[PDB]
Formats: structure tokens, sequence, C-alpha cells
């Protein structure tokens, strides 16, 4: 533990970009979370949506 | 069969063409919910039930 | 733009429709500004023949 502050900076950043990468597996109200999903299921009018 | 007791015939292993449906006049009401009508003879599927 | 079609069909007349006649006869925009009107014409455009 005697190099805690550069390993706790590191460690900060890693879960960062962890937690923005599963952020992406989130649909926030969507049918899917999936893009490709939705563009291949659903017309314009209701894939905007 | 009477909407009480209505029929569930399970769908799987078969190539559905969608067209023979969208297509035909016949059909008085022709709504899909959660995909597009057009975009179903380009899907995988299963769980199909009638 | 003035067109005749049957009683039940008024319903495809309007953005983000699907039809036969909404596919094949008179499509709308996505973003359509502007607005439909339409009445029954059964004295007019109708023959007992």
């Amino acid at each position: 533990s005697a190099l805690g502050k550069l390993q706790d900076v590191v460690n900060q950043n890693a879960q960062a970009l962890n937690t923005l990468v599963k952020q992406l597996s989130s649909n926030f109200g969507a049918i899917s979370s999936v893009l490709n999903d939705i563009l291949s299921r659903l017309d314009p009018p209701e894939a905007e949506v | 069969a009477s909407v009480y007791a209505w029929n569930r015939k399970r769908i799987s292993n078969c190539v559905a063409d969608y067209s023979v449906l969208y297509n035909s006049a016949s059909f008085s009401t022709f709504k899909c919910y959660g995909v597009s009508p057009t975009k179903l003879n380009d899907l995988c599927f299963t769980n199909v039930y009638a | 733009d003035s067109f005749v079609i049957r009683g039940d069909e008024v319903r495809q007349i309007a953005p983000g429709q699907t039809g036969k006649i909404a596919d094949y006869n008179y499509k709308l925009p996505d973003d359509f500004t502007g607005c439909v009107i339409a009445w029954n014409s059964n004295n007019l455009d109708s023959k007992v023949g």
C-alpha cells in the first residue's frame, strides 16, 4: 500500500472508463439497448423515438 | 376458438414470408407494435405464437 | 392535393402511416407540415350501377 495514491488515480480513471462502457448496455426506457436492433426492427417514425 | 379459450399455436422451424400478410387487402387491421411490419422478412425469430 | 379514397383508408393519410395506398398511391413525409381535409361525398361519387 506504499504507492496507494498513483494506484488510486489509475483505478479511478479505469473505473470511470468502465462505467462509461457499461452505460452503453442500458436502454434508458427504449425497447432495446442496441441501436442495430432498433434500426432493423422499426420504421423511422418509432425508431426515431 | 372463443376469446375466453383462445387457441395458441406454436410456430417453429419454418421459413415465413410476411409479404403474403402485408400485401393482402383482406385484413382490416394489420398493426405491429414492437416491430415494423415491413422489417419482419429481415428478422430471425423463435417463441412465435398465433 | 385532392383525391378520392375509401372510408376506412382515411386513417392512412397521416405522417408515419403504414398501409396500401400509403405505400403505392399517396405517401406523406415523416416531418410533414400541413394537414388534410376529409368529407363524405356519397351523393356525388356514387352510382347505383
